[PDB]
């Protein structure tokens, strides 16, 4: 029962509003939420999930809980509009994960991109290298819409897991729909 | 020492007029057989 | 857009401030933006805007405001004449705070654009609309009134700095401190 | 809630007795055995309603 | 709403508490809790209350977590405790107000609907009181200030309790009218002569200061509006008030006259007494 | 193996969420645990106390919690640091402070539970700053009783431990139980706090607007000196009595200091005329 | 639950504006003195309390 | 250490004071009470700045009160007959918050102005006793009244 | 001390008094009195009270944890 408390990051736009991915790109996020919280409770009934949206507002939707059910509320009624903030809501997962008593459980974060994110290049690498020292593994699934190629985030998850280290998987959006499924498998694969 | 006046079905919660005092939803104390509690009897009850 | 809200504002300057509905000496004649967009529309008739406002009678300016804007100005200029006189006796007292706000009767004679002999009868209507509840006096027709509602303070407030306030609390703590040294004992 | 109902009735101050009226701002007047009456601000843990004088 | 915002002796101290606390760790630079009160009228009542952990940062005040669990959890025990305690706001110390305050009374917003924060100061100083109440309200500013969404100041009082002093007031107290117009004078003139004119002193200073940083030296009506209020005496010259000479000076004259004549007659009381206690009293060789 | 006169430090805190606890729960006798510190066995700390949800059980150990307990501590391991309990709290507001058999019952679990296990007993009767109803109880052992209860290292702490002495209610019950002195925890910023909201805050301190005066006063100056005109006339008496035998002669009416006091302030307000303002 | 009710009894007199005499119904009277706003208008002697 | 301290009074051995400062830090106040009793007897007279700074310090630090009211008697012994070298030292303990350095403060009045009848040693203790409100602190400077007044003691019952 | 002492003085009469009938005195200082529960008890009376007062029966309130002649 490997002992993990997982941060993650969920968009809420007029992006995530599109529905290429399955119905709608919401739907599968909740969906993608949904499997990686089974994973936990797989591994451990003790690991914490919890999820904010990255988008407008970077605060906690849910505090981090071994039960599910708290997720699943908070996965209902999202609301999508909010422009993508994610350099905030990248420095407030970090810190909230700190922030959790149980620190032994082990700490990551899993995100969703939906929108472009106009931030500098430099200031993200800044925050990933300070991610690195954290020592805090970080893989993002983008969803639907994305910088194209995340090019910004590829360097940031260069500069997050440099030095041989974990390499977390970062999902750029397959082009057009991409099944759920398909999503979930690559962090099955590896983190 | 008390006046019982009535008892009820499940918990008996009989209920005794002191003699003065107020009528007293008593339950029967641990160590008593309920059969030997009879409505219409003078009982004991400990204020404690 | 910066040329349609001068247009608006064209409009604001022209028939929306000549309307009676707006005259707060520069509440919002004074604000920023529209003002800017408005130097596009004639910058006599706005000069004459806030010269109704605060210049009061503002004679000249009178003459300018029928070449300012005839539509408008000419079909109030009867209710338009009331109003600054009304604001000739707000100013006195808000502007001036006792000494200049105590004024010669001709003063308010030339304040409500009316003849001195006549301004004798003038000053009870103006006095009448008792927008500000003050207390006059009729021997020069002084005002040295009570209560008065500035709509906004002149220039950078001047008055509130050294000039009135401050300058007499500093004034004050020095004495606070003569009741110090008076009975420095008794603090104990 | 239940809890406290149960050990309130099975102790000796609970005094069951008729309500003199019922009252509205909802309120109660008890005339408890002890001859002693209390007016109650909250009618009880037993629907006003269901109550009666 | 929130017409006058009383806070308990037992809640004031419970910031201080708290500040202790977490006093091993100065870096929050302020001590951020639950304020629990109930809203029995327009007048809010702060009452027991409990601090949710909290972290404010200075990367751009957007790095704030507020713990639900901690919120919901403690609210609901502490209302078992007290059906009447219900959340009613929030309290911060910290007293320049953070920019990242708004955002977490949009939060405290969302948990009460009239929810008001509280800057109570854990370092006591001198004048007025040591809580402050701001409530944060959207609207549209009548001038026309793009937003218009801010903190508003709101009237604050302190609670009432009973045997509470006994731990503090005992060791010392003043409760007489023999400190009156001795001390009480000085206070006075302490705060209105030197606090009365700082504030009025950072508004000369803003004529230029709020052109420079401020946000307007000719803005917030009140600045104008309550000073004029202020200035309901002229402030100068002629003035009129003790000037008044037939008016005010007359009656301070006949009013000054009457309490002095007492004090005439007052003499002759106490000298007697005196002349008999030392004269007659003192005086007995036997 | 000893025990002694201990000195149990109450925090301000712990001590004003007892009374407001207690004052809501009077008539029905509210109990609460008291998260002390045992630093050593000589000084006993109380930083902080909880109030445990009004139980329908009683005073009594089974309606203590235990859920309740371990939730709240685990609340105070994640804000600031949390500390064992010393013992329950308790109020008894028939008897001010008394020690009863179902009070032993719940002590002697604690006892068993930890060692201190002091009981605190506060109650409705009250001053405004100066009752402190509130008194420490700790139960002395049966076997204990063959030895000295409370051997003495320190005569002066005796001595102050003798100042209270016994209630004659709680001498009733004294037997198998021995009082434990209680004192105000050290409050330095704690004090100043409240020291500032008293004369600013508790009582009238506007200080901007601190300093009627001149609209009754006339009337309340005539009125006093009419009683001095009337109980003047007692000194008069005396001054013409012979007085060979002593006899009261209801001098020290005063008033002097009063009609003093009134007049002076009221003429000190010449200040604001002509100084505060203008 | 919180509630804990309140004695039933009559005004006797008033006493003062702080405080009216009232009589319990059972017997013992206790001098009282009036809460918040009371409305002492309403409060005349011969009203239950 | 008691023992050792009162045995070993006036020496000034570093290897007393050593020891006693290890049972002053042994962070135990009954022990550590007689280690401060014991650390001002070896240094008394001393006016040694490291080892009064040492006592003032760990009287701030102690927690446990019984640690400071031996420090306390410690710290008088250490400042004996100073008649002015110390007055800094009085006021500082005066002026601290606590109760027991400020009955320390009124000892060290007894102690640097032992057997001296200066004024200017009676006038603190004079207004020490009305100002503060703690009845030890005042039974202190009532007991350093007469420390003080040996050398003269026809006055002492005056007082 | 003084002011304090007599405001403590003060203190006791403010808090809700119970109704009593005086009865007797046994002397100055103490008194014989009958309250509304009636129960006779050797209360002690106020020094400030005029003592001309106490001798009709007339009314005296009782502090309720005394049963003094508040
Ligand atoms: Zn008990």
């Amino acid at each position: 029962m490997v002992l993990e408390s997982t941060m993650v990051c969920v968009d809420n736009s007029e992006y995530m509003r599109n529905g290429d991915f399955l119905p709608t790109r919401l739907q599968a996020q909740q969906d993608a939420v949904n499997i990686v919280c089974h994973s936990k409770t797989r591994s451990n009934p003790e690991n914490n999930v919890g999820l904010i949206t990255l988008a407008n507002d970077c605060e906690v939707l849910t505090t981090l809980t071994p039960d599910t059910g708290r997720i699943l509320s908070k996965l209902h009624t999202v609301q999508p509009k909010g422009k993508i903030t994610f350099c905030t809501g990248i420095r407030v997962a970090h810190l909230a994960l700190k922030h959790r008593q149980g620190k032994n459980h082990k700490m990551r974060i899993i995100a969703f991109v939906g929108s472009p994110v106009e931030d500098n290049e430099k200031d993200l690498v800044k925050l990933a290298k300070r991610l690195k020292k954290e020592k805090v593994n970080v893989d993002i699934i983008n969803f639907g819409e994305e910088e194209v190629n995340t090019e910004k985030l590829t360097a940031f998850v260069n500069t997050l897991n440099g030095k041989d280290g974990t390499g977390s998987h970062l999902v750029t959006v397959p082009p057009g729909p991409s099944l759920a499924d398909a999503l979930i498998s690559s962090p099955i694969l590896a983190g | 020492c008390t006046k019982i006046i009535n008892a009820d079905s499940e918990d008996p919660k009989y209920i005794i007029n002191v003699k003065q005092f107020a009528k007293f939803v008593v339950d029967l104390s641990d160590q008593v057989a309920p059969t030997d509690i009879e409505e219409g009897m003078r009982v004991g009850v400990d204020r404690n | 857009p910066v040329s349609e809200q001068q247009e608006r504002a064209f409009t604001l300057g022209l028939a929306g401030l000549l309307g009676e509905g707006v005259f707060n000496f520069g509440e919002l004649l004074m604000h920023p933006v529209l003002e800017s967009l408005r130097n596009t529309d004639r910058q006599w008739l706005i000069d004459t805007l806030y010269a109704f406002n605060s210049g009061n009678v503002e004679r000249f300016q009178t003459l300018k405001t029928a070449w300012g804007q005839q539509p408008d100005l000419a079909a109030n200029e009867a209710q338009l004449l009331r109003k600054i006189q009304l604001l000739c006796l707000m100013e006195m007292t808000f502007t001036r705070p006792a000494n200049h706000r105590q004024l010669t009767f001709e003063e308010i004679a030339k304040s409500a654009k009316i003849t001195v002999n006549e301004v004798e009868l003038l000053v009870m209507k103006a006095l009448s609309v008792g927008l500000v509840k003050g207390s006059i006096d009729e021997v020069d027709k002084r005002v040295h009134m009570t209560w008065v509602q500035p709509r906004v303070l002149d220039l950078q407030q001047i008055k509130g700095m050294k000039d009135r306030l401050e300058f007499w609390c500093t004034d004050v703590k020095s004495m606070e401190m003569l009741v110090e040294h008076q009975a420095h004992d008794i603090l104990t | 809630e239940n809890s406290e109902k149960i050990k309130v009735n099975k102790t000796l101050p609970y005094l069951v007795s008729n309500v003199i009226e019922l009252l509205d701002v909802k309120c109660a007047v008890i005339k408890t055995s002890t001859r002693q009456t209390y007016f109650l601000p909250v009618i009880g843990l037993v629907d006003a309603e269901k109550l009666k004088p | 709403a929130v017409q006058k915002v009383v806070v308990h002796p037992l809640v004031l101290l419970s910031v201080v508490d708290h500040f202790n606390r977490i006093g091993k760790v100065g870096n929050q630079k302020r001590v951020v809790g639950v304020l629990l009160g109930s809203w029995q009228k327009k007048v809010l009542d702060v009452s027991n209350s409990f601090a949710v952990p909290f972290d404010e940062d200075d990367k751009d005040d957007s790095v704030w977590f507020l713990d639900h669990d901690y919120l919901e959890n403690m609210y609901g025990m502490f209302k078992k405790v007290n059906a009447r305690e219900r959340i009613v706001g929030w309290y911060h110390t910290g007293p320049k107000l953070h920019k990242n305050d708004i955002a977490i009374n949009e939060l405290m917003k969302r948990y009460c609907p009239n929810s008001v924060l509280v800057i109570i100061d854990v370092k006591p100083k001198d004048l007025g009181l040591p809580t402050e109440a701001y409530i944060s309200v959207e609207e549209v500013h009548d001038d026309g200030t793009p937003t218009s969404k801010t903190f508003e100041h709101v009237t604050s009082e302190i609670g009432a309790e009973e045997a509470e002093e006994v731990g503090v007031e005992h060791l010392l107290r003043d409760i007489k009218d023999t400190t009156v117009g001795t001390l009480s004078q000085r206070i006075t003139n302490q705060v209105h002569g030197l606090k009365g004119l700082n504030s009025k002193l950072l508004d000369i200073r803003s004529y230029l200061e709020k052109v420079a940083t401020g946000k307007l030296p000719i803005n917030h009506q009140i600045i104008y509006q309550l000073q004029d209020v202020f200035n309901l005496l002229p402030d100068v010259s002629l003035q009129e008030f003790v000037k008044a000479f037939y008016l005010k000076t007359n009656d301070q004259m006949v009013v000054v006259y009457l309490a002095s004549l007492i004090r005439s007659v007052v003499a002759l009381h106490n000298l007697i007494n005196n002349k008999i206690a030392n004269r007659d009293a003192e005086k007995k060789e036997g | 193996a000893v025990d002694t006169a201990e000195q149990v430090y109450i925090s301000s805190l712990a001590l004003l969420k007892m009374l407001k606890h207690g004052r809501a729960g009077v008539p029905m006798e509210v109990m609460g645990l008291m998260l002390g510190e045992f630093v050593d066995d000589y000084t006993v700390r109380v930083i902080d106390v909880f109030a445990m949800p009004q139980s329908g059980t009683g005073v009594s150990v089974e309606a203590v919690d235990p859920v309740f307990q371990a939730k709240m501590l685990d609340m105070l391991k994640q804000t600031g640091r949390p500390e064992m309990v010393v013992g329950w709290y308790h109020s008894h507001p028939g008897f001010g402070c008394w020690l009863s058999g179902v009070d032993i019952n719940t002590q002697q679990s604690f006892e068993a539970l930890s060692e201190r296990a002091v009981a605190v007993v506060v109650d409705p009767i009250q001053s405004v700053k100066g009752k402190v109803v509130i008194d420490a109880f700790r139960l002395i052992n049966a076997n204990m009783m063959v030895l000295g209860h409370e051997p003495r290292q320190t005569t002066s702490n005796l001595g102050h431990l003798n100042k209270p002495s016994i209630q004659a209610l709680i001498h009733g019950l004294n037997r198998h139980y021995y009082s434990i002195t209680i004192n105000y925890r050290k409050n330095e910023l704690e004090q100043k706090m409240l020291l500032n909201l008293h004369k600013k805050s508790w009582m009238e301190g506007l200080t901007l607007q601190d300093y009627v005066v001149k609209e009754m006063l006339e009337l309340a100056k005539n009125y006093n000196k009419a009683v001095e005109e009337e109980d003047k006339m007692t000194p008069e008496q005396l001054a013409i009595k012979n007085v060979g035998k002593q006899d009261p002669k209801r001098h020290l009416e005063e008033h002097v200091d009063v009609l003093m006091t009134s007049n002076i302030v009221q003429c000190l307000a010449a200040m604001l005329d002509t100084v505060v303002f203008k | 639950l919180q509630s804990v009710g309140q004695i039933v009894g009559e005004v006797l007199k008033q006493l003062t504006e702080e405080k009216f005499i009232v009589k319990a119904t059972n017997g013992p009277r206790y001098v009282v003195g009036c809460r918040r706003q009371l409305d002492k208008s309403k409060l005349k002697p011969g009203t239950r309390v | 250490s008691l023992g050792l301290g009162l045995a070993a009074m006036g020496t000034a051995r570093q290897d007393v004071y050593d020891l006693l400062k290890t049972n002053l830090y042994q962070d135990d106040a009954v022990t550590g009470e007689a280690a401060g009793l014991a650390l001002g007897l070896v240094m008394l007279g001393s006016k040694n700045a490291q080892a009064i700074e040492d006592m003032v310090g760990y009287a701030q630090e102690t927690q446990h009160e019984k640690i400071l009211r031996g420090l306390a008697v410690g710290i008088a012994l250490v400042m004996y007959g100073r008649m002015e070298e110390a007055d800094a030292l009085i006021e500082s303990l005066c002026r601290d918050k606590d109760p027991i350095l400020r009955r320390s403060g009124m000892y060290t009045v007894a102690m640097a102005y032992c057997g001296s009848g200066n004024n200017k040693a009676i006038r603190r203790l004079l207004h020490v006793a009305v100002s503060d409100v703690n009845d030890d602190v005042r039974r202190a400077a009532v007991e350093s009244l007469g420390f003080i007044l040996f050398r003269t003691p026809e006055q002492c019952p005056s007082v | 001390e003084f002011l304090h002492a007599q405001e403590e003085v003060k203190r006791i009469q403010s808090i809700p008094l119970v109704i009593g009938q005086f009865l007797e005195a046994v002397d100055q200082n103490t008194a014989i009195v009958g309250s509304t529960t009636g129960s006779n008890y050797y209360v002690r009376i106020l020094s400030t009270i005029d003592r001309e007062l106490l001798k009709p029966n007339a009314s005296v309130a009782l502090h309720k944890h005394s049963n003094a002649l508040v």
